[PDB]
RNA sequence: ACUUGAGUGCAGAAGAGGAGAGUGGAAUUCCACGUGUAGCGGUGAAAUGCGUAGAGAUGUGGAGGAACACCAGUGGCGAAGGCGACUCUCUGGUCUGUAACUGACGCUGAGGAGCGAAAGCGUGGGGAGCGAACAGGAUUAGAUACCCUGGUAGUCCACGCCGUAAACGAUGAGUGCUAAGUGUUAGGGGGUUUCCGCCCCUUAGUGCUGCAGCUAACGCAUUAAGCACUCCGCCUGGGGAGUA
RNA sequence: AAGGAAAUAAAAUGGGACGACGUAGCAUU
C-alpha cells in the first residue's frame, strides 16, 4: 500500500551496495525503492521517538539541504523543539563548552539590544552589533536554547552530514534519519530507507516525526 | 589444483565472516561434510545444508551472528599442510585459548574435537583450530 | 555520430572500388581519423588496409 | 588440412566418437611436429616455431607418459604402428 | 560503550619526549606527553599531550586518556587467553601464568598491567621497542580478549559445558 | 582462391590487347586454373602516373588454384612491359 | 568409478606474431641537363665551411641506401626481448558456444637446454642520412664538453660469437575466495523490434575511481602489495667489492 | 576556458668556490 507518502525518487546508480535489500528495480538504471519496507522501519521509527520523548527526547533536526530547512524550521517551531537548518558548525557536541559560550554571549548580547544600553556609541552598534545578532541568529536560531546535550539525534542526509554523524558515533548518542541510496545504512541507529530530495516526503516524515514526539507529553 | 580443500574451505568461511556474509557455497566432500556437522554442533553455525549434485554436490553454510553485531567465529588457521603434516598424541592433543576454542583431529575411531579426544585418548592427523 | 557501415550493415568492403573510400579520405589525400567518423574500430582498420591497397594500384592519390 | 585429421583418427580410433583418446591426439601431433621439422629445415630463424614444437613435444611425451601408466599393451602397439621411438 | 571517568585512578606517567618544529626564527620546542591513566580493578587508559610546559602537557594526556578507557576481564588476575598485539609493527605477546609469577613485561607494558588491575602475566616484545606503539599493542590485545560466559552465550553453550 | 587485377598500359590496340589478355588467362588455366570470371574496367584515370602514362585499362580475374598459376602470373607480370601494375589478393 | 582441472573435435574472431621472396610513393644526398644570379648555410651573437669554375633556388630525368607520414587509440599480438608501408608460400599461439570425445592425463621446477634490447667482435658486401673517435670554428681564466661546420667505426644486410640493460609493473609461477561505479578490444546469449538500436546477463584482455582488508607511510585493492595452499629463487649492516 | 593517456611547441650566451672545530633549559604544583 502506498500511503501519502511520494518518497520514491529512486536515485539513479549513484548508489550505495549496502542498500540492495530495500530496493527494487526500473528500466532507466534506477532503483525503485521499496516502500514495504520503509513502511515497516518507520513503526520502529516512531516507536523509539515515543519512547525517547517519554524519556526527556531533545531530538536535534538537521538537514543541510535547501530541500529541508524551512521544512524542518517550521516543524520545530510548530513542535516547539530544536533545529539546525543552516550550517552544521563543527564541534556541536565534541566542543559543546565553546558552542555553549558563543551562545551565551548571543543571550547577552540580544537582552542587551532592548534591556541595556542600546545607544552607546552611534556607529559602534551598528557597525558591528546588529550584524553580529544577525550572523549569529542564523548559525545558531535552532539551538538557541540547548542548555544540555541531547539523548539522540535527528538528521536528513547522513552523506552530506557525514560530520554530524561521526562525532555522534563518537558519543555513542543514537541518531536517527532517513538514509539516502547514496548514504550509508549501518552508520544510521533508525535507519528509514527513502529519498529525501523530495520537498513533499521530507516534509511528511517530518511532520510525522514531530507528531509523535508531541504525543509523548500525553 | 588448490593444493588442498580444507584450507580453501577455511578461508572461504574467514572471508565471509571478514565481509559479515550469511550464505556461502562450498563444493561438498565428505570431509567437509564432517567438518561443517561438528562445526554445527558445536554451536558456530545456526544451521547446514547439503544439496548432492551430479558434479561435486555443494554442502551450503549459514554463517552465525548471535548479537547485533558480533562474529560467533573470529579466526581460522589451518594446522597439517599438504607438505607438512602435524600429528598430535594423546598426550600432546593441544587446547585452543585454554579450552575456550576448539581444534578438530582425523582418528582412527572417526573424527574428533579436543574434548572428545581427550574423552577418548586419542590422537592423529591435527588439521585446524577454531576461535 | 554513426558508423556507415554498421548503419548500411555493409562488410566486405572490396577495396577495388573507390566510392565509398573517396568520402573517407581527406582532400589532400590523408586518411580521416576514427574520432571524426565516428566508425568502429576493426571497420576502420578494414577500410584502411583497403585504401592503403588501392592506393597501391593508383587508384587513390598519394598525395595532392 | 583437415583431411589427414580424419584419416588419422578413422585409424586410431577405438570407437565411432572417439575424437579425444590418447592415441589419436598423439598421433595428430606426431604428424604435426613432423610437418613442423620439414618446415624448419629451411626456416631456421623462426624460433616461434621452435618454441611451438617444443610445447607439443611436451604435451606428446606427457600423453605417451600417461599411456604407459595407464595401459602398457595399448602403449607398445602405438609406438610400433608410429615407430615412435 | 565508554566507561565513565570517575574513578580512583593512579594517572601514572611513563615518559616524556622533547619535540622541535622549525621555523625561519630557529627551532621551536614543544614537549609530547605520553600518560597511562587506569584503577587497579580493570580500567586502564592510554593518553597523550603536548605543550609548551611539562605538566601542562601530562594533565592534558591525563585529561585524554580519562575520556577513553577501556575494561579487561581479569579472570583470576590474569588473562583467560593468550593473545598478540601487532598495532603498527608492535608485537606483544600475553601469557596468564600462575598467582605467583608478578608482572613479567616491559618498562610501559609492566606499567599498563600494574593500571589494568593484573598480577600474574607472561609477556614479550617481538616487535617494535617503542613506548607508543607497544602501548597500543597491548590496548589492542587487551580488548580483544575473550569471556567465558559471552563465549558461551554467543555459542548457544553453556560455561561447564564449554570447558567441563 | 585468388583475386588478380592488372592494369594494361593504354598504348595497345585492340587486337593486341587481346592477344595478351588471352595469353595472360593461359598462363593462369595453363598451370591446373580455372577462371570463374573476369572485368574489364577499361581505361581509366590513374591517381598517379606510374611511368608516363596518366591511364590505364584495368583486368580483373578470379582465379581458383593451388597457390601455383598465381605465382606464375606474379612471374611472368614483373617482365612484360604490357602490365604497368599488378597485385595478388586471396579472396577470403 | 566420475567430470568440474586438463587436452582433443566441431562452428567461428582478431591481431605491428615469426621466417622467406617480391612490390610501392613520399623525403634527404649525388649526378646530367635547361632557366637564372652575390650568395648559401648558421648561432644569443658570430664563426668555420661550399660559392662568380655559376652556387643556393627552380624544372625534367637518372642512381643508389634507410624508414614506412595520414591510419595511431594506457589499441592489438607476443613467454620475454620485441613487433607499425603492401602482396604472396610456410608456420606458431590466443579467444568465443559446446558436449561429441579420454576421465586426473595436473602445478612448480635444482641442474640442463634454448631464446634473449642496444652495444661489441670475425668474415663479405653496402653506405643516402645520422653520427663515437677525430678535424676546424665560437665560448671561458681554462673547455680534451654543452653550441656550429665536416667527418672513420657504427647504425643495414647473410653466417657465427659474447649473453649484458632502470632486460621495471623495481611486484616469480599455478589455483580458490574476497563490495561497487565507469571506458575499451575480441565474443556469445536473451527482453520487443527482420533491423537500426537500448537494456540485462555471461568469458577473456586492457585502464580509471573506490569498501573491507593489508601496509612504517607512500600506496595496493577481483589484473592486489587482501584471505590461504603448492613449487623455485633471493637477504642477514655499510664501505671493502661484485673487488682479490 | 576546469585536476589530465602515448604527447607538447614557444623560451638570455654568460653566476666556478666558500677550511677547521661545537654553541641550549625542560614536571608538581
Amino acid at each position: 500500500l502506498l500511503e501519502a507518502g511520494v518518497h520514491f525518487g529512486h536515485q539513479t546508480r549513484r548508489w550505495n551496495p549496502k542498500m540492495k535489500r530495500y530496493i527494487f528495480t526500473e528500466r532507466n538504471g534506477i532503483y525503485i525503492i521499496d516502500l514495504q519496507k520503509t513502511v515497516k522501519k518507520v513503526e520502529e521509527a516512531y516507536n523509539f521517538t515515543k519512547n525517547l520523548a517519554a524519556e526527556g527526547g531533545k531530538i536535534l533536526f538537521v538537514g543541510t539541504k535547501k530541500q529541508a530547512q524551512d521544512s524542518v524550521k517550521e516543524e520545530a517551531q510548530r513542535s516547539g523543539m530544536y533545529y539546525v537548518n543552516q550550517r552544521w558548525l563543527g564541534g556541536t557536541l565534541t566542543n559543546f563548552e565553546t558552542i555553549q559560550k558563543r551562545i551565551k554571549r548571543l543571550k547577552d548580547i540580544e537582552k542587551m539590544q532592548e534591556n541595556g544600553t542600546f545607544d552607546v556609541l552611534p556607529k559602534k552598534e551598528v557597525v558591528q552589533l546588529k550584524k553580529e545578532l544577525e550572523r549569529l541568529e542564523k548559525f545558531l536560531g535552532g539551538i538557541k536554547d540547548m542548555k544540555d546535550l541531547p539523548d539522540a539525534l535527528f538528521i536528513i542526509d547522513p552523506r552530506k552530514e557525514r560530520i554530524a554523524v561521526a562525532e555522534a558515533r563518537k558519543l555513542n548518542i543514537p541518531i536517527i534519519g532517513i538514509v539516502d541510496t547514496n548514504c550509508d545504512p549501518d552508520e544510521i541507529d533508525v535507519v528509514i530507507p527513502a529519498n529525501d530530495d523530495a520537498i513533499r516526503a521530507v516534509k511528511l516524515l517530518t511532520s510525522k516525526m514531530a507528531d509523535a514526539i508531541l504525543e509523548a507529553k500525553q | 589444483v588448490m593444493t588442498d580443500p580444507i584450507a580453501d574451505m577455511l578461508t572461504r568461511i574467514r572471508n565471509a565472516n571478514m565481509v559479515r556474509h550469511e550464505k556461502l557455497e562450498i563444493p561438498a566432500s565428505k570431509l567437509k561434510r564432517e567438518i561443517a556437522e561438528i562445526l554445527k554442533r558445536e554451536g558456530f553455525i545456526r544451521d547446514v545444508e547439503f544439496v548432492e549434485d551430479s558434479k561435486q554436490g555443494i554442502i551450503r553454510v549459514f554463517l552465525k551472528y548471535g548479537q547485533n553485531n558480533e562474529r560467533v567465529i573470529t579466526g581460522l588457521k589451518r594446522i597439517s599442510k599438504p607438505g607438512l603434516r602435524v600429528y598430535a598424541k594423546s598426550n600432546e592433543v593441544p587446547r585452543v585459548l585454554n579450552g575456550l576454542g576448539i581444534a578438530i583431529i582425523s582418528t582412527s575411531q572417526g573424527v574428533l574435537t579436543d574434548k572428545e579426544a581427550r574423552a577418548k585418548q586419542a590422537g592423529g592427523e591435527v588439521l585446524a583450530y577454531v576461535w | 555520430k554513426v558508423c556507415y557501415f554498421t548503419s548500411n550493415g555493409i562488410t566486405h568492403i572490396d577495396y577495388k572500388d573507390v566510392d565509398l573510400l573517396k568520402k573517407f579520405v581527406s582532400e589532400r589525400g590523408k586518411i580521416l581519423p576514427r574520432r571524426v567518423t565516428g566508425t568502429n574500430a576493426k571497420y576502420q582498420r578494414k577500410l584502411t588496409a583497403a585504401i592503403k591497397r588501392a592506393r597501391q594500384m593508383a587508384l587513390l592519390p598519394y598525395v595532392s | 588440412t583437415q583431411e589427414r585429421k580424419n584419416q588419422l583418427i578413422n585409424e586410431f580410433k577405438t570407437h565411432e566418437s572417439d575424437t579425444g583418446s590418447p592415441e589419436v591426439q598423439i598421433a595428430i601431433l606426431t604428424d604435426s611436429i613432423n610437418n613442423l621439422n620439414e618446415h624448419l629445415r629451411t626456416h631456421k630463424k623462426d624460433h616461434h616455431s621452435r618454441r611451438g614444437l617444443l610445447k607439443m613435444v611436451g604435451k606428446r611425451r606427457n600423453l605417451l607418459t600417461y599411456l604407459r601408466n595407464k595401459d602398457v599393451t595399448r602403449y607398445r602397439e602405438l609406438i610400433n604402428k608410429l615407430g615412435l621411438r | 560503550r565508554i566507561d565513565p571517568s570517575k574513578l580512583e585512578l593512579e594517572e601514572r606517567l611513563v615518559t616524556v619526549n622533547r619535540v622541535a618544529k622549525v621555523v625561519k626564527g630557529g627551532r621551536r620546542f614543544r614537549f609530547a606527553a605520553l600518560v597511562v591513566v587506569g584503577d587497579k580493578n580493570g580500567h586502564v587508559g592510554f593518553g597523550t599531550g603536548k605543550a609548551q610546559e611539562v605538566p601542562e602537557a601530562i594533565r592534558k594526556a591525563v585529561e585524554d586518556a580519562k575520556k577513553n578507557l577501556i575494561e579487561v576481564p581479569m579472570v583470576g588476575t590474569t588473562i583467560p587467553h593468550e593473545i598478540i598485539g601487532r598495532f603498527g609493527a608492535g608485537n606483544i605477546l600475553l601469557k596468564p601464568a600462575s598467582e605467583g609469577t608478578g608482572v613479567i613485561a616491559g618498562g610501559p607494558v609492566r606499567a599498563v598491567l600494574e593500571l589494568a588491575g593484573v598480577a600474574d602475566i607472561l609477556s614479550k616484545s617481538l616487535g617494535s621497542n617503542t613506548p607508543i606503539n607497544m602501548i597500543r599493542a597491548t590496548l589492542q590485545g587487551l580488548s580483544e580478549l575473550k569471556r567465558a560466559e559471552d563465549v558461551a552465550k554467543l555459542r548457544g553453550k553453556s560455561v561447564e559445558e564449554l570447558l567441563g | 582462391k585468388y583475386e588478380v587485377m592488372y592494369i594494361i598500359r593504354p598504348n595497345i590496340d585492340e587486337e593486341s590487347k587481346k592477344a595478351v589478355i588471352e595469353r595472360f588467362n593461359n598462363v593462369l588455366t595453363s598451370n591446373g586454373a580455372e577462371i570463374t570470371g573476369t572485368k574489364d574496367w577499361g581505361k581509366r584515370r590513374l591517381a598517379y602516373e606510374i611511368n608516363d602514362f596518366r591511364d590505364g585499362f584495368y583486368q580483373i580475374v578470379n582465379v581458383q588454384s593451388d597457390a601455383a598459376a598465381v605465382q606464375e602470373f606474379d612471374r611472368l607480370a614483373k617482365i612484360s612491359d604490357d602490365i604497368i601494375r599488378h597485385i595478388v589478393v586471396k579472396e577470403e
